[PDB]
């Protein structure tokens, strides 16, 4: 009672039923270092604005 | 002569201390920006002197034709 497979269907993604708990670090990742903390507030203008040697703006 | 052409001691006297107080801090602004830009250097941990890495986002993470990646 073997029926031969039709052109296209041995190729399909196909699903799967497993007892197999899925790896949680299959690449053994260490820990990601922590980012840069990120900017905050709001934009008040630069004290005595530029500074630049004598400008007063 | 003083009446007409001239003021008081007392508005150049806090003339000179309102002067003196903001070139003070604008002093102080300075070499703590010196200092502050000298850590950020060196460490990287700082908003300045950030250097591009790669994008993450390029990585595809799909099946790739062997188990293994
Ligand atoms: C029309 C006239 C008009 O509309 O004027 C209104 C305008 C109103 O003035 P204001 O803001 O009420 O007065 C504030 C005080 O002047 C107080 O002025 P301030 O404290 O706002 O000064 C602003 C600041 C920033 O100003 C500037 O950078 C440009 C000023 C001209 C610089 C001098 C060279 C050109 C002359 O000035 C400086 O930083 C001085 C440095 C300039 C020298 C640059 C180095 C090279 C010098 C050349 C050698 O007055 C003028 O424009 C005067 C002519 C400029
Ligand atoms: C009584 C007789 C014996 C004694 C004589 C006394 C001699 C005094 C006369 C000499 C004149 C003084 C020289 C002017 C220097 C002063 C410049 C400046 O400091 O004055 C300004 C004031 O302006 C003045 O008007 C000075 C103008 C003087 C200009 C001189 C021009 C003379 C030329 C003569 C031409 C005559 C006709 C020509 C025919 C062809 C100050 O600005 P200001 O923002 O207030 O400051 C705030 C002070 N407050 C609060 C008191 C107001």
């Amino acid at each position: 009672g073997w029926v031969r497979p039709d052109l296209g269907e041995l190729s399909k993604v196909t699903k799967v039923k497993t007892d197999r708990p899925l790896p949680e670090n299959p690449y053994h990742s260490r820990a990601r270092p922590e980012p840069n903390p990120e900017a905050e507030g709001d934009l008040k203008p630069a004290k005595h604005g530029s500074r630049l040697f004598f400008w007063t703006m | 002569i003083a009446r007409t052409f001239y003021d008081g001691p007392e508005k150049n006297y806090e003339k000179t201390m309102a002067i003196l107080q903001i070139e003070a801090e604008k002093a102080e602004l300075r070499l703590k920006e010196l200092e502050v830009r000298r850590l950020m250097r060196a460490r990287g941990d700082g908003p300045w002197y950030q250097y591009p890495t790669i994008d993450k986002a390029l990585i595809d993470h799909s099946p790739k034709t062997t188990p293994d990646n």
